[PDB]
């Protein structure tokens, strides 16, 4: 399976996104456009590429096969400082100001703002299920927040609220799993916590010498790795209150502020993006640098993705176009059939239907 | 050869009827079609005759089914032709069934080659429609299957008769016979994919048309022999709808969820105390359940068609699902068991699509309902009677119930744990040292199964009995049910993982 | 009340023949024959008649099967001597069909009450077993299925027609049509059970060895037109007769040649296609050996579910033979043969169900190495005219087979063959997320993602199984559009997450 | 309900004792002989064997009869130890420094396991029955699979020679790949073992030497009975070589050698040289009840009571076969497999209504 670096600057003199191998290091994909603001780059049902404006009140939107912008964009009331979309591709998050935009991909219609924050809304993830949806803030605040709770109510009120960070939160990273998943969450109090996302506590704390940009576990979350403020890349090995400084746990070369952490499938290769213009692949076991690859700009945006069919096929167009998303606050647009995928008769069951209908015929005449 | 010497003794042994079906099943058995000039010709003579016809369509279904891409393309038009001349001789019903269903064949291997599907469709498809058409009323199950066949595969080139189409399955979408009535339904929901956009208009209004005649159906029946008829035309068009929302479609469409759920909630709103006992009230009783089970298949076809889209609705699905309970509650069999097995089927599937987000069992009164019932379904209680009496609700409401434990476990509360704690770990106990849903091993593998569910998704304030439920697991092992033993040796690999941590 | 006005309404309605099936239907959900004297008074009426016979049996299978105690013990004899009296009626076969299924649930509830079943053992059920006996021939599964119900329910009182109906179970053994012959050989095989009992089991399965090893030797001739089909025929009805006494519950305690069945099962076995000799009926003797290994192979399936764990020490005959008949039958195309490679795997699937841990699958030798070649080419995705869903059966089989003996003899197998199964598995589980394979069926990826989740509960303890990519594997495969592997990937990703955070340090 | 199978060396007038955990009323009873050490075993539920004390052979008893069957299953030797497997399959015998098989179906003695080169002390199975472990006064453990020795000389999967002095007692949890055999010794130690790895996992050592051990079905905790009377709680969920105040249970004056747990793990049982039996509670390591019996304690054991102990009118479904003294027939109830495949309600229902709508149909 191939796996690409989709990674984004604040620059872009000429593309806005690009998509190259992870282990080869080739452009695959291309895109041009305006600017993808920190956290404001989601990639919606694998059709579709979202980019948060920097700076601007509005979302831009992409076709995987196409370097040029749809036409259609997601105003907003605000600056957006932060998108996400869920993993199902059925819902669209924004961080407008201190609230959060809910939109229906299934109609586009703005189905709730939520507003608990008191501060700028730093980042927005979904868990792997798309069941929860957690937020972080520039008032320390962490908030967990239940899909179910959200979509149903008629003002909502988060599941948790975690308040022991004392500094904005930078980022966060949820596991796989709903209820039963673990949050990563940093923030510029220097510290690192994981928390569970069912009973609500905290796990463990491990606090370093800087402010951690950045935070990001494998799926087996064996290790957590966070990238610090001077570029430097700590791992924790998950196997409380901890305290880090450990010399081997520590990626160098980075020369600014770490604030894009992605790990492979595997987990064997760690993807770093920082503010020197540079995106950076390591090996997790020798913590070497494999390749360097030299942007036009500081990094915004920088993932490692498993590549979807639309990615590998230059034809591939989307099931159904983005529908309008409302600027505002039993219609639903979507394709049938789709549950029973697969299920075609089989040929021992195709072959045994008809040989039942010669035994009736046989036995009848 | 191994397959020509194969393919050369069944054309001398034909050239018996009796073994025929068996010698053709021996011959796709070993690949011998997949030489076969012989067998054509053989077909072909065969076909000519009455007497013979049965042996010709046999070689036909063998020479159709396993032919290679070169011989059924040299011979496609020729074995189309040949079924519909059978289609037209006046033959015993069987006869045109077995034709169609080599038909059936032939229509689904021609559209895959486009030089095939392109000179049927200009040639001779609207001629097959008309021969399906004109066939006998004894003959008017073979009929239907042979046009569900045709729109499946030439949808493109059935336009042209689909008035005619639409007035055939329009007739026998209330019919009395289950399975007539069941491939009427099939192929009337067909009929907005046929023709030459224009797809998703003729969808979109068929689906409200369908949706009008059955609040127009629902009122007449919520007011003799006339009941009878309005209960099977609300029936048939019902399936038609659910039909129409579970099936795939070629192009996107508006589903309105409101406006099916808005019809589905009218249809389960009327209960036992809202009609009346005079006149034809007991009448109207009596077909009560069929009804509101005809809004629960519509329930299900829509939870299908949208999965988990429908969270928006969950709150008024999961007071429906408890409202339809209390509305069905009383060795003996109890009574409107099809009706909770239902409702406890929908629950399953709700879970299945929506996950962690269900949101059943997770507070309120509707939440607190469901569980009610649902612990008195899996509850256990000279004569006459069965000893595995109501094991049917038993092992629905245990599916239920893991389901629901599996995937919004953490996400309940621990009252509700400790609740199902001490109901299940007795009861499997219980089963373990007369008249019970649990002599079955079905309810037995259920329970098993909710017992797993409740070691492997538990509440963060209250952990699971372990030790008790290893127990439980070790005795179900050494049970003469195969299917109950093979479980609780399965059981205990996972009960390993959480005794003995890798991490 | 109101199951009492419900009741009286259909009386009212019915003195509609094509509504009545639904109407028994709505009263039987209703419960309110359960919770009558006038639909019995109707019923009779109505069975006096030709005209109203199929309405006057309808209200009869309302009326026996949810009848109270009370009234099924007033009124079970005048039943049963209705339903005897509409079996000399020469009516319609349906007519004959619908009492007899009637009478079976009679005859059930009938067993339960021990006055009833006196009355009826004594008085009342050799008369039914001559009435059955004497049906026209066009009516003749009817009659089986009379006698089936008889001979389950009333054995004791059957045993003095043993003879005549050991006669007519027998011709209709070797029947063409399957349903008939199934029938048939269903009643046959409850003959020893009639009438002591375990010497009768024991000669009567011996006799069917015999008969079964005479028949072999005539059809295997020269390698161990007509007549061969009636031989295979009557071949299938003894093996088919033979397999349900051993598969099926039995009143007394018996003795299993265990050593003879497992004999004639591998002298069926031993002759494959390249001993038959193909001049004159040779091609006639090939065609039909398929079926007769498939035969063989339902024995097997038998007699493992008949003796389950006690057959390990045969567990080395029993595990070279699967790979044996691998190797015999074995070439948007299907692959030939895929019934008897189905029914192997289906075969390996029952062994480890029955012997869990000890099944010794896939654990050392020629045999174990053979299997698992043979498991790995099956589920192999594909390396014009035909389907996109080929070769899902096998595949999906060989998964099932391959996932059961991994979860229980994981542990125990070599490393090698678990690395051997993570370097083939895992690219095919995110090769599937991202034209004609068996693994476009939804069937096949639930399998395989079921063996992904085997792999990952019971590894070598040499070798740690792929976590991450597993986990990967669950996340994209629960965002699938089919429910089934969607679903199933949502509770193996609960199982991983128990897998994941330890309760336990 | 759970009861206690008590046996004692003395057995004036009765061999065995039954009685309930929580009751101390005495269920069941039965005269005999004097079962040994490690010689009392529960064959499907039905059958009650004792290895008699000092003696050739194994005697037999109904559950529901108090004197003993006239079968006994007679050795070549004095028989050391005696177990039956979980499934009522096999029955395995120590016998000086070999193991005797027999099949339970049969009587047929399969095989005789001659690896230990002195007396084997201790016979366990695993819990699905795939496994057995035997130690010996040779300090040595042999993990045998039953299918290796079934399907054969034979050899164990594992040998174990860690332990430097006989074992005392063994002890297998659920499952057989994936269980844990927890060992004790003369040596003062007890052992944690992985089955399918053969690794060592822990080892606590003590002042003392371990006759007794046993494990909860959870495997939190390690009883270990001392050669004092000493029962020391090792918790298993709480390095690989540890070394052993509020975890000792007291009261016992002579040598623990039985040692039980009931199935939530908050009681266990505890039989001595002192003639009597004892009832702690886990928690409080407080002594619920004391019995006291005419000889010392040779077995004790808290089991889940079968059906067969709860009805007076119970008969063993199969007789007891001749269990033959030197090296196809089986013997065995048919459709066992499909117990409670019965046609639900609802399958007979739409069976009769399929039948109903086809008979409307032609006529």
């Amino acid at each position: 399976p191939m796996e690409v670096a989709v990674c984004t600057d604040s620059a872009a003199p000429m593309w806005s996104c690009i998509v190259w191998e992870l282990h080869s290091g080739a452009n695959l994909l291309t895109y041009r456009g305006g600017q993808a603001g920190p956290r404001g780059l989601a990639l919606l049902n694998g059709e579709y590429l979202l980019a948060a404006q920097l700076g601007k009140n509005y979302i831009s939107a992409w076709e995987l096969q196409r370097k040029d912008q749809l036409q259609q964009k997601i105003m907003c009331p605000g600056p957006v400082t932060c998108l996400t979309a869920s993993p199902n591709g059925l819902y669209v998050l924004a961080g407008v100001a201190e609230s959060i935009h809910l939109w229906e991909v299934s109609t586009g219609n703005l189905l709730v703002i939520l507003s608990r924050h008191y501060q700028d809304v730093s980042c927005l993830q979904f868990t792997g299920d798309s069941s929860h949806f957690i937020s972080g803030g520039k008032d320390c605040l962490v908030l967990v927040w239940s899909l179910c709770s959200v979509l149903q109510a008629d003002i909502p009120a988060p599941r948790h609220v975690w308040s022991h960070h004392a500094l904005p939160i930078t980022d966060l990273h949820c596991g796989f799993g709903g209820p039963l998943a673990r949050v990563a969450t940093s923030s510029l109090d220097q510290t690192v916590k994981l928390w569970e996302v069912s009973s609500g506590e905290l796990l463990l704390s491990v606090l370093f010498d800087v402010s951690i940009m950045a935070v990001t576990m494998d799926l087996a979350e064996h290790h957590m790795f966070c990238g610090g403020s001077e570029g430097s890349i700590f791992q924790v090995d998950l196997f409380r209150e901890r305290s880090f400084h450990d010399a081997g746990k520590v990626f160098k070369g980075h020369r600014n502020q770490v604030t894009c952490l992605s790990v492979s499938t595997d987990g064997s290769v760690l993807l770093s993006g920082s503010h020197d213009e540079t995106v950076r692949l390591w090996d997790v076991q020798s913590k070497q640098c494999i390749r360097t690859v030299a942007l036009k700009g500081p990094v915004t945006n920088a993932a490692i993705l498993l590549a979807p069919v639309s990615m590998l096929s230059s034809d591939f167009r989307p099931s159904l176009p983005l529908p309008h998303f409302n600027k505002h606050l039993g219609g639903l647009t979507l394709r049938l059939g789709l549950h029973q995928q697969g299920s075609e008769p089989s040929y021992l069951d195709r072959t045994e239907q008809l040989q039942a209908v010669l035994c009736s015929t046989m036995e009848k005449s | 050869s191994g397959p020509r010497l194969r393919l050369l003794l069944l054309e001398s042994v034909s050239g018996s009827a009796p073994h025929l079906p068996g010698l053709m099943c021996l011959l796709r058995l070993h690949g011998s079609v997949g030489a076969l000039g012989a067998l054509v010709s053989l077909s072909n003579a065969r076909l000519s005759s009455i007497k013979t016809r049965f042996e010709g369509l046999c070689l036909l279904s063998l020479l159709v089914g396993e032919s290679p891409t070169e011989l059924f393309q040299q011979h496609c038009v020729s074995w189309l032709r040949s079924i519909q001349q059978v289609l037209q001789t006046q033959d015993p019903p069987a006869t045109m069934e077995l034709a169609v269903a080599v038909l059936r064949d032939l229509l689904r291997y021609a559209a895959q080659l486009p030089a095939l599907f392109r000179d049927i469709s200009m040639n001779h498809l609207p001629g097959l429609l008309t021969s399906l058409l004109g066939l006998r009323p004894e003959c008017e199950q073979s009929a239907l299957e042979g046009m569900k066949a045709c729109m499946t595969y030439f949808p493109r080139a059935c336009g042209s008769l689909k008035g005619k189409l639409a007035s055939f399955f329009l007739s026998r979408v209330d019919a009395l016979s289950p399975q007539l009535q069941q491939l009427a339904c099939e192929c009337y929901s067909r009929l907005p994919s046929l023709g030459a956009l224009k797809h998703t208009e003729s969808w979109e209004q068929e689906l409200h048309s369908l949706l009008a005649s059955l609040h127009t159906l629902l009122g007449a029946l919520y007011e003799a022999h006339v009941l009878l008829q309005l209960r099977q035309r609300f029936s048939g068009l019902a399936r038609c709808l659910g039909l129409m929302l579970s099936s795939e479609f070629g192009a996107p469409v508006s589903v309105p969820v409101q406006e099916i759920l808005d019809f589905i909630c009218r249809t389960l709103s009327v209960s036992s105390k809202n009609i009346s006992l005079h006149g034809d009230g007991p009448l109207r009783l009596l077909l009560l359940p069929s009804i509101h089970l005809e809004a629960l298949d519509l329930l299900s076809a829509l939870i299908l068609a949208c999965g988990s889209r429908l969270l928006r609705f969950g709150i008024l699905i999961g007071r429906l699902l408890p409202q339809v309970l209390n509305s069905w509650s009383i060795g003996q069999e109890r009574p409107y068991s099809t009706v909770r097995t239902k409702v406890y089927a929908i629950l399953e599937l709700w879970v299945q699509v929506c996950g962690a987000s269900a949101g059943m069992l997770q507070g309120g009164a509707s939440g607190e309902a469901l569980l009610t019932h649902l612990l008195s379904d899996i509850s256990p209680p000279h004569r006459k009677g069965d000893s595995n009496a109501n094991s049917d609700v038993c092992a629905a409401a245990l599916r239920g119930l893991s389901r629901t434990i599996l995937m919004c476990g953490p996400l309940i509360k621990e009252e509700t744990h400790r609740r199902l704690h001490d109901l299940v770990l007795p009861l499997v106990m219980g089963v373990q040292q007369g008249s019970s849903p649990y002599t079955s091993s079905r309810c037995r593998r259920e329970l098993y199964c909710l017992l797993l569910a409740l070691l492997l998704a538990p509440s963060p304030r209250c952990p699971p009995p372990l030790a008790c439920a290893l127990q439980a697991f070790s005795l179900g092992q050494r049970e003469d049910s195969l299917e109950v033993s093979s479980f609780c040796s399965e059981a205990l690999v996972t009960c390993a993982a959480l005794t003995h941590p890798r991490v």
